[PDB]
């Protein structure tokens, strides 16, 4: 058969309508999960747009696009696959309307594009870079509301400050100016001896392990430090001489003035007595994970084994750590190891307490989902407000910005603007929140605050005005945690807007 | 509204044919195979499991049943009536008086903190180390079968395969392990056909029902010396004595291999003073290495001598049952003895049941009354908060109650008595009287059930409203269901 | 059959949830004769269209008994009754019978009207005072037309004020009819310049030549229902002709006749001569240069009212113009209303007047005629005072319903039995009182019904709530929040309606839980 | 129920999809077959819905209005109609979502509230300022005659149009008292003014050729009742038992007619007006006494007599009063419409007028006809309403802009409604430019650019297309019709919404 004229306008436009249906409720956090079922029987739940779109069956050619459309949303942003959708359906829609008003699809693709083109400079005066890390803390209450559920999340308040404070030390250069924070740092201690209200948070290095010599003191080179991290033990090996094999890499270790000496099989007695004189620290039954985390902060290395080819030795404070002073506070019915001001570190350590060891192990699956979102979108330098606030700030700018043609796109661009309203609308339907107040409240506040920003002079700003589901109120969302990165927010509707251009080019359907 | 429909009505219906499955007097289901068959068993497990079910709605409610199976040996239709009335008393909710349905969902979890917190008002302590008293308990699961008779014999049984593997430790330091006790892979048992049941004895350790290669071997050893490895003994008449010339430098005094043994390597494994096992199987050598430390090891040069023989009790290899056995009495393993295969089967399935009635006791003294009297109790208590409670979320917390109050009425409907005339009088009961006055099976009337206790463990009650309020929100949250791979 | 009847309400039921409230909606009423008219009242609905099942005949009924002994509550009896059955469709289907079910709600409706003596807030004292008929007048103007509740509360209760005389204490004597109080509207203008009058109004032409009288006070008036013509004789008279000798003898004969009947009735001091019946030419001739304003009024309703008013009695018979029967009036003019010139009948501060009449104007005709059933229906809310504690009133606007729905709960537990469960179902039937002025109003349903229950349950020391009863359910229109008091703006039902409505409501309902089956068969 | 309510809208938009190209003096006209068969052709918004008799109840309402839209103003009943069904039309997408429809309803009367205080300043009075009495009314009759075939003739029309005005008084002006009567054939350019009344010459009996075409005093009589003998239809029978008899009752007839015709012969009035028609015995006994008599006079044009000469019609010639005669300054039957047609003129009592129309169609006549009455209106609201406001979409564009700044200050729902509101606006100026042809997407862009800049003015050239203002193109409209149209556009778009249910009895 062969499908021509308005026809084909109005069919893409149902089957558009029908696939964006599924991902609607999907949109946001409060938004509601769906069910996939198969031919099979079987099925599925999964609160992930990208995953639905990929085992829905669409038998036409306009929703064949929005399911790739999100195969290049994935291979490089990796997240946002349900806004962008919505975002190309509402784009047919107001296009849709216009071929009664006798506008010709061309004009309308160009009048996307020219609206795209500037929309990118209207984000730079929206996108800033880090602020407010001096007198307060923004981040605090996205673990305040991550931890919500939770009994960690009732002592979360002060528990909010340790990790915000420790997230500015953990920062750091690897290559060529990346600035991203480490994954595996935060090293994770649990011990309960005590309330919680004993939480302290050590900006540093804390390895669990004893002094196990009570006649050296806990103190020793202030100054400057190497930590030596061996795996083998200095005790008599066996398969008459034997103890003389371990007693030459101790004169090694002696020499190469090493102060701390790290053993996970431990050391023999004869070794510490030796130890003794050299004011050397020995340490036993050392922890064979937190060696490899150390060493590669303290410039070190594991040695399983302490060999060149036919001899042993410590190659001249070679394999050697750096730190600058080491020193064990009191902690209360706690023992452990204090690492601080080594070389290059950008980590740290934080105690976990709580009622028991089932607690313990919720508090910390907690703070791993927690601070993986303050980092995923602070690994990049350039952020913009979420919750709505891009779509609606774009409304304000692209209603002025209409004057400028004043012949025929002025009409096309003031429904580019206001399609962009339906990401806030169907928010705030799965919040059980009224669509015709906050989302009309929503415009009436950037609208006020956008009059005296291009005169240079202000008396009050009061911009910067999101949606708050939770209370049903309006605030910031620089104060309420919600942050996405300006890379996000471009891809989303640079790809948004060329899904909707291939489906308004079709003005003819060959079907065999 | 049409998928919200469809997963309410899926759910009735799945409900629906187990209505009359609860209860020592529910009613029977008769199935219709393709087949000239048919099934009268009135088990929810085996009857929802053979009808064919459309709607994805009706095999989420199936593998709740499993799960349920798996925790606790009885109220499996009892969990499924719970969870699908919640959703029927919510659907005027949803629909005429148009509720948001994440406030619903936001009402059932605020309802189930509330329902827990009444249950523990309600229960009642006990002692968990009498042995007398936990034979009423387990007696539930017992009667109207065939271990009835056998009760005071099974209940030391079941008593004694509990009490193995659990471990009672508690302090403000190291915390609290909150009796962390694994029925699947410990207390997993091996029955021997033939014999009594009085002469059924609890072993703690792993049973090998190998013989012995020599008849003379010394019955008992002060610290024996038990060594683990695959290997087999053959030539790999020197080499033979070779290679167990390794395994002797430690002294062992048994030895088993998973291959069997060669006639040479006996005779040079004799004069070594240790014992010889042949054809094990390699499961069972991992069961081992728990109760020993024995670390299996290819090479017999490769031995390591941190591991030791402790912990064994005995080399006898006494005949048991016209058969050569083999004693190595966190583990245990139970003989059990019957008067045939399909007396033993019933003994299993009613062994695992005995045991999780005792284990659920064990996880706390806490005891609720069953028959409708705890859920009776709650949904008066749910009244009386719901006045208090301001907000939308206040009409959802309602249905709550009224699905509290299906339970008892379900048996009501069983025993031939008004349901409606008898929901008043029973309601009036625990208002003004106390919350143990139940509903009785036998006679059907209104009667206190401190005559005969049916006071249930609370871990039964937990999971029950718990796993509810999961399976009933996760329907609420799909709006639409589509066809596609 | 019970429940399919409920569904055949239930279509019945949705007729009027967009009825009762001011922000409700109008429903078109095509009669059979060609004529399109619109209406709020459901009663005058239930009137053009023929009922025919049975179980929405006894609503019908019940809605005419509405109409009588009161001017409000039409929209009060059919949701009401209406709710019953839904609420009573979850026990049905839970197996409880339906006689038990009309037993609780005859328990629940002693329990209701013993309890309404008790919720009285303030009670009228009667005074007739301006302002204190503002009070009941101005909400009864609501739910019927909006905008104009403000601008008919002056024009109304002044009307009223001036058919009311003034006593205390006395409850022998009755007052107050219907007729006394007559509404008519002229096309064009506006409500603006409607004022208040104390007399009749006639839209009948002066087609005599005397367009107004004199200043003088006190013109007698002679009602004449016998037209003016020569006198003839009782028995027979025929005026036959036979030849035209006899033909000038009839033309001459009745101009001197006539000219010296009305001589002598003119000569008696009546400047106004009040003719039933049709009013010959040469009679009309005379009067004029006499200075006798000829009114003819063809409407015998409208003489029974002028009776009580300027005091003349219609005679029979034509030519005895007795003193004794005339009347009094002060001031009888022309004046042009909505373009045209009419006479009218009016008095000032002399000869008390038991029947007033209100001018209306209005440039559409269509909502200007719904202004007289909302006037009408308003005179009719004044009869809910009377001596049988007429003047006991409770708060409106969802403010007793919900309020009331509290103290029902607490006699549900006191009572032992079976009722537990008609008496819990008898409260929640209330609930469709504030959801239906919400749903009307725009404003979310979802939101309105906690902060409802919020200010009507609060923890005081004492059994008696005591600083705020008056929280009602209010439209609000407004931006952001906040509620209006029922006591600012004096927005309440009467207990007279309240009271009658519930009773009739509540017999209505369980009447249709009684008949299972129909019969139908040829008479 | 909720689908009730879109029906009933859609069922107005077809009765305003029809109303939508007669806006405009250019636009478009809708033609309707009466039941009688009679066909009638206008642009009169009025006349047109009155003839369609839509047996669907929210169409009624339509009607409504524009029975009032004619009575208190006159003009702007396609206007009205269009904009109390497009705050419909718009609202449609609005209760899909499940928005109420009585917010919906209630932020009309919102913006309303706002646009009469708008009014207020947007009225400019103004009379003898850079103006005067002729000056005023002659550079307001050439703009609706743009655009018009009678463009390059309207230099003679302008002068009939200003006396027509002055010939009748200005405190109280009638469209309805100038008459018009087309005339077939001859010059557009060739028409005159008369004062009085004028007939169509439906003579066919002989005698003509023979009269005097100038009078100077005639006395002018109005007679109800025939005079005739023996007619051209119609005989007379005549059965006595006598043969000289036969004459006798032939010559009684002729008497009984010739009484009262003598009895007017003892008047002297020249001029005999009847509503039916005359014999041949009084045409030929009125030759010879130089008396003129008109058979068949129609009922409007005698009835147009009376109010001129201040005569009256009397049944009888006998009892016939002095006053209910009359005389005219002159009479005068000139060729003028290659016909000879009588006419009074001169009347200083006259309370109506006549003007006549000349072409060579009387369909294009009829396209005058009507456009002659669009200046009436505008002359006739002048006088008595002195305030004046710019017209010609000018005003409609200013409303909608300040109520769309007002929406950004109210918070709530009402912002939404009050933006579409001043967005419905938009159909006024829109179908303007597409009836006349004009391009929709560009000007209507290319004015909102100038229309932000503080100039209020700003309207419509129906002339060449481009952005203007009328103040320069003399378009001119009074403030009555902006507040009259506000308020019957919202009356009946707040009818219709609140209607749920359609109700019909038949029987």
């Amino acid at each position: 058969e062969k499908i021509s004229g308005d026809d084909i306008r109005n069919q893409n436009v149902l089957a558009t309508m029908a696939v964006a249906n599924v991902v609607k409720s999907s949109l946001g956090p409060v938004g509601l999960d769906k069910m996939l079922v198969d031919d099979i029987g079987d099925f599925t739940v999964t609160n992930d747009g990208a995953t639905i779109l990929s085992l829905l069956d669409v038998q036409h050619p306009a929703g064949k696009i929005l399911v790739e459309l999100a195969q290049q949303q994935d291979r490089e942003i990796g997240d946002g696959t349900t806004s962008v959708v919505i975002i190309a359906s509402e784009l047919l829609k107001r296009a849709n309307e216009l071929v009664k008003n006798k506008i010709h699809p061309t004009t309308i693709i160009t009048g996307f594009r020219v609206a795209l083109r500037e929309a990118i400079r209207f984000i730079n005066e929206v996108l800033s870079t880090s602020v407010d890390t001096l007198g307060k803390e923004t981040l605090i209450n996205i673990a305040k509301t991550s931890m919500s559920s939770k009994i960690i999340g009732a002592d979360s308040d002060f528990f909010s400050n340790m990790v915000v404070d420790a997230l500015l030390a953990v920062k750091t250069q690897n290559s060529k100016g990346e600035i991203k924070y480490p994954v595996k740092a935060v090293n994770v201690l649990k011990a309960h001896g005590k309330s919680a209200t004993e939480s302290l948070l050590v900006p540093g290095y804390a390895l669990n392990c004893t002094v196990a010599s009570q006649a050296m003191p806990k103190r020793i080179a202030g100054g400057n430090v190497k930590i030596a991290c061996l795996d083998l033990n200095l005790q008599k090996a066996r398969m008459i001489r034997e103890a003389g094999i371990v007693l030459e890499r101790v004169k090694k270790i002696i020499d190469a003035g090493a102060q701390v000496v790290l053993t996970t099989k431990g050391i023999d007695d004869l070794c510490l007595k030796e130890f003794v004189e050299a004011k050397i620290m020995g340490v036993r039954r050392c922890k064979k994970e937190d060696l490899r985390r150390i060493a590669r902060a303290t410039g070190a290395t594991l040695v399983s084994s302490m060999s060149n080819l036919e001899g042993e030795e410590t190659f001249e404070s070679s394999y050697l750590g750096l730190c600058d002073e080491v020193v064990q506070a009191k902690f209360s019915d706690d023992e452990c190891i204090l690492i601080k001001g080594t070389s290059k570190h950008s980590s740290s350590s934080i105690i976990l307490r709580g009622a028991n060891d089932y607690s313990l192990d919720e508090m910390e699956r907690s703070l791993h989902d927690s601070l993986s979102v303050v980092k995923r979108t602070l690994e990049s330098g350039n952020v913009v407000p979420g919750g709505g606030c891009v779509e609606a700030a774009l409304n304000i700018y692209l209603d002025n910005f209409a004057t400028t043609v004043g012949s025929r796109e002025q009409l096309a661009i003031a429904e580019f603007a206001a399609a962009l309203l339906i990401i806030p609308k169907t928010l705030a339907v799965n919040a059980a929140k009224d669509s015709s107040e906050l989302v009309a409240k929503l415009r009436s506040y950037h609208a006020a605050s956008q009059m005296a920003k291009p005169e240079d002079v202000k008396r009050r700003s009061y911009r910067n005005y999101g949606l708050d589901l939770i209370r049903g109120k309006i605030v910031d969302e620089i104060h309420a945690g919600v942050l996405e990165p300006t890379i996000s927010k471009v891809k989303s509707l640079k790809s948004a807007l060329e899904a909707c251009v291939a489906i308004l080019r079709i003005d003819t359907m060959i079907t065999v | 509204r049409q998928a919200q429909i469809s997963n309410i009505t899926a759910a009735k219906a799945v409900a629906d044919v187990i209505r009359t499955c609860l209860g020592p007097k529910a009613m029977l289901k008769m199935l219709l195979d393709p087949m000239g068959g048919l099934v009268l068993t009135n088990d929810g497990h085996a009857i929802l499991r053979e009808i064919d079910v459309a709607h994805p709605a009706a095999k989420s409610m199936l593998e709740l049943s499993r799960t349920q199976d798996e925790e606790v040996g009885d109220g499996t239709t009892t969990v499924i009536i719970l969870a699908g009335e919640i959703l029927a008393q919510c659907a005027p909710y949803l629909i005429e008086k148009n509720i948001h349905p994440v406030i619903i969902i936001q009402a059932l979890k605020k309802a189930l903190t509330d329902a827990l917190e009444v249950i523990k008002q309600v229960s009642k302590p006990v002692d968990v180390e009498n042995d007398a008293a936990m034979k009423k308990l387990i007696q539930a699961s017992i009667g109207t079968k065939y271990v009835i008779h056998w009760s005071e014999k099974m209940c030391e049984l079941a008593l004694d395969a509990v009490k193995t593997v659990r471990k009672d430790l508690g302090q403000t330091v190291e915390g609290e392990p909150n009796f962390e006790i694994d029925i699947k892979r410990y207390v997993r048992v091996e029955k021997i056909p033939g014999g009594d049941v009085l002469d059924s004895r609890v072993l703690k350790g792993v049973l090998l029902n190998k013989d012995v290669v020599h008849p003379k071997m010394s019955r008992h050893i002060e610290n024996p010396r038990v060594v683990l490895l695959d290997c087999p003994l053959e030539y790999k008449e020197e080499q033979v004595q070779l290679m167990c010339e390794q395994i002797l430098a430690v002294r062992p005094t048994l030895v088993i291999t998973e291959k069997g043994v060669s006639d040479l390597a006996q005779h040079y494994l004799l004069k070594g003073g240790c014992s010889v096992l042949r054809r094990v199987k390699k499961s069972d050598n991992n069961r081992i290495a728990r109760v020993t430390g024995a670390t299996i090891v290819n090479r017999v040069e490769d031995l390591k001598e941190s591991d030791v023989g402790t912990n064994c009790g005995l080399f006898k290899v006494e005949m048991i049952g016209d058969e050569y056995f083999s004693f190595l009495d966190k583990a245990c393993t139970i003989m059990l003895r019957g008067g045939s295969k399909d007396i033993l089967n019933e003994i299993d399935r009613n062994l695992q049941d005995a045991m999780a009635v005792a284990r659920n006791v064990m996880l706390s003294p806490s005891l609720s009354p069953g028959g409708g009297a705890t859920e009776m109790a709650v949904s008066v208590k749910l009244a009386e908060k719901a006045k208090q409670l301001e907000g939308i979320q206040q009409w959802p917390y309602q249905a709550v109650a009224d699905a509290m109050e299906c339970i008892p009425r379900t048996l009501i409907q069983n025993a031939g008595g008004d349901p409606i005339r008898l929901l008043s009088q029973l309601r009036a009961k625990h208002a003004q009287g106390n919350f143990t006055t139940g509903i009785d099976g036998d006679k059907g009337k209104i009667v206190d059930m401190v005559s005969y206790g049916i006071w249930e463990p609370e871990v039964i009650k937990q999971q029950s409203v718990k796993t509810a309020i999961e399976s009933a929100c996760l329907l609420l949250r799909v709006d639409d269901i589509v066809s596609g791979v | 059959q019970i429940i399919k009847s409920i569904a055949a309400i239930r279509e019945l039921h949705q007729m009027c949830l967009t009825s009762m409230g001011p922000c409700g909606r109008n429903k078109i009423i095509v009669n059979h004769l060609g004529k399109i008219i619109i209406t709020n009242d459901a009663a005058t609905m239930l009137r053009e269209l023929d009922i025919v099942h049975p179980a929405v005949k006894v609503l019908v009924m019940a809605t005419e008994q509405q109409k009588i002994d009161m001017g409000d509550g039409t929209n009060l009896v059919m949701i009401l009754a209406g709710e019953l059955l839904n609420v009573s469709e979850k026990l049905i289907s839970m197996g409880l019978s339906a006689v038990e079910i009309i037993q609780g709600y005859n328990m629940a409706r002693k329990f209701t009207l013993k309890e309404l003596d008790e919720m009285v807030v303030g009670e009228i004292t009667d005074k007739n005072d301006k302002n204190e008929l503002l009070k009941m007048i101005k909400p009864v103007i609501s739910s019927k037309k909006y905008g104009s509740e403000d601008i008919l509360s002056e024009l109304v209760s002044e009307a009223v004020s001036h058919v009311l005389p003034v006593a205390q204490q006395a409850g022998e004597i009755p007052y107050f009819n219907v007729d006394s109080i007559r509404v008519v509207k002229i096309m064009g203008g506006s409500l603006s310049n409607s004022t208040v009058i104390k007399g009749m109004v006639f839209n009948r032409e002066p087609e005599g030549h005397v367009k107004s009288l004199s200043e003088d006070k006190k013109h007698k008036v002679a009602v004449f229902t016998c037209p003016l013509d020569i006198a003839n004789t009782e028995t027979k008279g025929t005026v036959l002709l036979h030849n035209a000798q006899e033909m000038l003898d009839f033309s001459k004969g009745e101009e001197k006749q006539i000219d010296a009947m009305m001589k002598e009735i003119a000569d008696m001091g009546v400047e106004c001569i009040v003719a039933g019946a049709g009013v010959g030419e040469l009679a009309l001739h005379y009067l004029n240069r006499y200075g006798i304003l000829v009114l003819k009024v063809p409407s015998k309703f409208e003489l029974r009212r002028l009776c009580r008013v300027c005091g003349a009695t219609p005679l029979p018979r034509l030519g005895a113009p007795t003193p004794e029967e005339l009347g009094l009036v002060e001031t009888v003019k022309t004046m042009e209303i909505g373009g045209d010139r009419v006479t009218v009948f009016k008095q000032e501060q002399g000869e008390i007047s038991r029947t007033s009449t209100i001018i209306l104007r209005g440039a559409t005709q269509n909502n200007l005629d719904d202004i007289e059933r909302a006037i009408d229906d308003g005179v009719a809310a004044v009869k809910g005072l009377m001596k049988p504690s007429g003047g006991k009133l409770l708060p409106g606007a969802g403010a007793t319903e919900i309020e009331l729905i509290s103290r029902i709960t607490k006699y549900g537990e006191r009572t032992p039995g079976l009722l537990q469960l008609a008496i819990k179902q008898f409260a929640v039937a209330f609930e469709v009182v504030p959801r239906t002025l919400a749903e009307t109003a725009g404003l979310d349903v979802n939101e309105v019904l906690p902060n409802l229950y919020a200010a009507h349950n609060v923890t005081e020391p004492g059994a008696v709530k005591t600083d705020h009863l008056y929280k009602g359910v209010d439209i609000d229109g407004e931006s952001d929040e906040g509620v209006k008091d029922i006591r600012e703006e004096n927005i309440y039902d009467m207990l007279a309606t309240k009271k009658f409505a519930i009773n009739v409501a509540t017999e209505a309902a369980t009447t249709v839980l009684s008949i299972d089956q129909i019969i139908m068969a040829k008479k | 129920g909720k689908g009730q309510i879109i029906s009933n809208i859609n069922a107005c938009v077809a009765v305003q999809e029809a109303l939508k190209p007669t806006l405009g003096p250019l636009g478009s006209d809708i033609l309707i077959v009466t039941s009688n068969q009679k066909t009638t052709i206008s642009n009169d918004g009025a006349t047109i819905l009155k003839l369609l008799d839509v047996v669907h109840p929210a169409a009624k309402t339509l009607v409504d209005i524009s029975r009032a839209q004619d009575a208190e103003v006159g003009d702007g009943t396609t206007s009205v109609t269009i904009l109390a069904g497009e705050l419909m039309k718009e609202a449609k997408p609005f209760l899909e979502e499940g928005i109420s429809s009585h917010l919906i309803m209630k932020g009309y009367r919102k913006a309303v509230s706002l646009a009469v205080e708008k009014i207020n300043e947007l009225a400019v009075d103004i009379t003898s300022e850079k103006s005067s009495g002729r000056e005023l009314l002659e550079r307001c009759a050439r703009t609706a005659m743009s655009s018009k075939l009678i463009h390059n003739n309207a230099d003679f029309f302008v002068k009939m149009c200003v006396d027509a005005v002055l010939s009748l008084d200005r405190n109280d002006l009638d469209d309805k008292l100038i008459g018009i009567k087309k005339i077939p054939g001859g010059a557009m350019e060739e028409s005159l003014f008369i004062n009085g009344v004028a007939f169509k010459k439906t003579f066919s009996y002989a005698g003509f050729e023979q009269q005097p075409k100038k009078f100077n005093n005639p006395k002018i009589l109005s007679l109800n009742v025939e005079l005739e003998l023996k007619a051209e239809k119609d005989n007379a029978e005549v059965r006595v038992e006598h043969v000289e008899d036969y004459q006798a009752i032939v010559d009684a007839e002729w008497q009984l007619i010739f009484e009262k015709l003598r009895q007017v012969e003892e008047t002297g009035a020249n001029i005999v007006l009847s509503k039916l028609p005359i014999g041949d015995l009084a045409t030929q006994f009125f030759a010879d006494r130089n008396i003129f008599c008109a058979g068949r006079v129609s009922a409007d044009d005698m009835n147009r007599v009376i109010q001129a000469v201040g005569g009256s019609i009397q049944s009888t010639t006998s009892d016939i009063k002095p006053e209910h005669l009359g005389t005219c300054a002159l009479f005068e039957e000139m060729q003028i419409g290659s016909e000879r047609y009588n006419l009074f003129q001169g009347c200083p009592q006259a309370k109506t007028c006549t003007l006549l129309l000349r072409g060579g169609a009387e369909q294009v006549i009829a396209e005058v006809e009507r456009s002659l009455h669009d200046a009436i209106m505008i002359v006739k609201r002048a006088l008595q309403n002195k305030l004046i406001v710019a017209g010609g979409g000018a005003t409609e564009m200013e409303v909608s802009k300040c109520l769309r700044d007002y929406s950004k200050t109210i918070a709530g729902k009402q912002q939404m409604i009050i933006n579409a509101f001043a967005k419905a606006l938009e159909v006024i100026p829109r179908q303007l430019c597409e009836n006349a042809g004009f391009d929709a997407i560009e000007i209507l862009n290319k004015l909102r650019l100038a229309h932000s800049k503080g100039e209020k003015w700003y309207g419509v050239v129906f002339e060449t297309e481009n952005i203007g203002d009328n103040f320069a193109k003399f378009v001119w409209e009074p403030a009555l019709v902006k507040i009259n149209a506000l308020n019957s556009a919202t009356e009946a778009t707040n009818l219709i919404l609140s209607v749920d249910e359609t109700i019909t009895n038949k029987g």
